[PDB]
């Protein structure tokens, strides 16, 4: 994972 | 004339509306319709509880239906808002009905955080009110009988559903009034009194003495069992006990008086007298010990009249012997009565205000389906990219497909030329340079917002602290500090997201400047680029060698494989199955939803076609790569190594490595861009959550 789209989409 | 009834339980009023509204909104799109009718109804639910429970006052099927309306709504709501997931602080408070506990007080309360308690009390109140409407009926009249018989049976049944419900629902020790034993005795009292009524109907309609005796006997059985249940547990109001005793006796005496007319009809004169004598006794005793609670005169006069006449007729005429009671055959029993099952809706004209709201049993199932879909789809994407990355890298490290399109060492191998024109079309180096340039600016734009926001909170807090300092009295509200910690914790979170993004920017910058110069080469016009590639003499027997055509067809097929991964990833992404209905079904037909196994099978019908191919892609790659490196290593043993074509060699491999990097960088760059753009979205909302909370406070 490069940019944290995980952290991003959950918020 | 006096029937037992039960008094309602008292509750304190609570705010239903607003602890529900908190969930309602935190679950749906704020400001939309799927929330419009859900706040309008929750307030109308709070209203309804008020009219149902807020005053022990009204006393007819006006106020009963309201209570039944309320029970039905309170039951319809449990499979929504997570009650069974204790976090809602809706705490319901009821008082004992009887002023009873298992200690010598004068009242006791119990407040509990459970809808199960709430519903047990409402039903008890439905039953009690019904008992009161029944005890008021004019029993000389047919609507009177009909309504008493229906309400008592209703009450009996409501009390019994409580007996079978309380312990599993309420997770505590209940007040005495709603305990299984109490509510089991109340149920039987109501059943008894329902028989009493059917006996009174049969009497009024002048039915056969055979029938009437048996109905009365049955009532007597019912009151007896209730009396017994009362004998070693004093948990009901003090008047219940004597009244059950008298009604038991009166019922026995009624049974005997009817059975005695039947015997007279069959010319058993001794029997008639024996049964009359037993009735006189029961009534004599009742009159003297339970006067307070009964009037038994007419009955007693009628018994005595029958007895004197029967004894006259016997003593003079018939001369029949009077048996002892023990030798008399049992009078039979006939019940005409049942506990009414409780099955919502128990109210007339019922409509579920929140019918539209989706069961929590589905939300959790629907959200947890996603996290298995995601895990399956991303997983598969990642495998495929990880594979294409690895193949392209291996190909580069062996100068393929360049080496075999390399007729002399004179021109630009077709593949390199294709990749070049491909780079130039996508904008060339300017498109990577412009995205590098704007990246620090999207970073900075997001920092600005996070900071402008938290500074709002800081400024407002500085002055709130000063107002508390200088106007102690005049200024007292919970300090800003406490109100703000929720937002501030989102704050330090966002900060962490930013720190990871910067590090990510770090990787892209270092890669970008580590690969710039070669990319710039690749983007030059065809001859300019040809001039910059070193020339070589070809190893000329590369005419139509078998190792060449083998490699060629193998590359055509490795190509095939990787161009197919693009359309796989797109079908993996462009489809989905709405699962709500499948859950809705499994809930209606079966008991609960088990999504675990229900999703695994649907994820297989939906994605199996593609997950199969994704695996068949990897193994086909592994296959193709194993016997490409062995086919290469042999190819190289045919084309010698000197300085002039080693030079051509590296430039070529490095131009292919350059193509991969340009393509990868564009993709990392656009991902950074999209991320920083979605993040601005999230942060603008946060900026507004901050200003709204400073404008209210």
């Amino acid at each position: 994972e490069l940019y944290p789209l995980t952290s991003l989409r959950s918020l | 004339a006096t029937f037992i009834s039960v008094q309602l339980k008292k509750t304190s009023e609570v705010d239903l509306a607003k602890p529900l509204v908190k969930f309602i909104q935190q679950t749906y799109p704020s400001g939309g319709e799927e929330q419009a009718q859900y706040c309008r109804a929750a307030e109308e639910l709070s209203k309804l509880r008020r009219a149902a429970v807020g005053r022990p006052l009204d006393k007819h099927e006006g106020a009963l239906e309201t209570l039944l309306r309320y029970y039905d709504q309170i039951c319809s709501i449990e499979p929504k808002f997570p009650f069974s997931e204790n976090q809602i602080c809706l705490t319901f408070t009821w008082k004992d009905a009887f002023d009873k506990g298992s200690l010598f007080g004068g009242s006791v309360k119990l407040a509990l955080a459970s809808l199960g308690y709430e519903k047990s009390c409402v039903l008890f109140n439905c039953a009690a009110l019904a008992s009161q409407i029944a005890a008021e009926q004019n029993l000389d009249n047919d609507e009177g009988l009909k309504i008493a018989a229906k309400h008592y049976q209703f009450a009996s049944g409501a009390f019994l559903h409580i007996k079978e419900t309380v312990l599993s629902a309420l997770s505590r020790e209940p007040t005495v009034d709603i305990s299984p034993d109490t509510v089991g005795t109340l149920s039987l009292i109501m059943l008894a009194q329902a028989q009493e009524v059917f006996f009174l109907k049969a009497t009024r309609d002048k039915m056969k003495d055979a029938i009437i005796a048996k109905l009365a006997n049955q009532a007597a059985d019912y009151f007896g069992d209730a009396f017994k249940q009362c004998q070693y547990k004093d948990t009901l109001p003090k008047e219940v006990f004597p009244v059950l005793a008298a009604k038991h006796c009166i019922m026995q005496a009624n049974a005997e008086y009817h059975q005695s007319i039947l015997a007279k009809q069959q010319y058993y004169f001794g029997e008639e007298i024996a049964r009359l004598q037993h009735a006189a006794e029961l009534i004599k005793t009742v009159a003297s010990r339970y006067d307070e609670y009964v009037n038994v005169k007419d009955f007693s006069d009628k018994i005595n009249r029958a007895l004197a006449a029967a004894k006259k007729d016997n003593d003079f005429i018939y001369h029949d012997r009077v048996p002892d009671l023990k030798d008399l055959d049992p009078i039979g029993k006939a019940t005409l009565v049942k506990s009414t099952p409780v099955n919502v809706p128990i109210s007339q004209k019922f409509t579920d205000l929140f019918e539209k709201m989706v069961p929590v049993s589905v939300q959790q199932s629907l959200a947890a389906y996603n996290q298995r879909k995601a895990d399956l789809v991303n997983r598969s994407i990642a495998q495929m990219r990880e594979a294409t990355t690895l193949a392209n890298g291996v190909l580069a490290s062996l100068n393929l497909p360049a080496a075999i399109e390399d007729v002399s060492g004179d021109t630009v191998p077709q593949s390199i030329l294709t990749k070049s024109r491909s780079v130039i079309e996508q904008g060339g180096i300017q498109t990577v340079d412009q995205l590098i340039k704007e990246l620090p600016e999207l970073l900075q734009r997001n920092r600005e917002i996070l900071d402008e926001s938290l500074r709002l909170l800081d400024e407002e807090e500085a002055t709130d602290n000063d107002l508390r300092a200088k106007f102690k009295e005049r200024w007292q509200r919970t300090p800003s500090n406490e109100l703000y910690k929720p937002l501030r914790a989102e704050g330090t979170n966002f900060r962490t997201v930013l720190d990871k993004a910067v590090q990510a920017d770090g990787q892209v910058k270092e890669c970008y400047q580590s690969h710039r110069d070669t990319i710039v080469l690749l983007c030059k016009p065809e001859p300019e680029l040809n001039a910059a590639i070193p020339s070589a003499n070809p190893a000329k027997t590369m005419q139509g060698s078998e190792v060449v055509n083998v490699l060629k067809s193998l590359l055509s097929n490795l190509d095939e494989v990787k161009k197919e991964r693009e359309g796989l990833e797109n079908d993996l992404k462009s489809v989905n199955f709405d699962m709500t209905s499948k859950f809705l079904t499994a809930l209606a037909q079966d008991g609960v939803i088990n999504e675990e196994a229900l999703s695994v099978t649907e994820l297989d019908r939906v994605y199996g076609g593609l997950t199969t191919k994704v695996q068949e892609s990897l193994k086909k790659q592994e296959g193709l790569l194993k016997n490409i490196q062995v086919s290469h290593q042999e190819f190289s043993k045919m084309k010698q190594s000197n300085n002039e074509a080693n030079l051509r060699e590296e430039v070529l491999k490095n131009l292919a490595t350059a193509y991969d990097n340009f393509v990868e960088l564009v993709a990392n760059l656009k991902e950074g861009t999209k991320f920083y753009n979605e993040l601005t979205e999230i942060l603008v909302r946060f900026q507004n959550k901050c200003s709204d909370i400073v404008f209210a406070r």
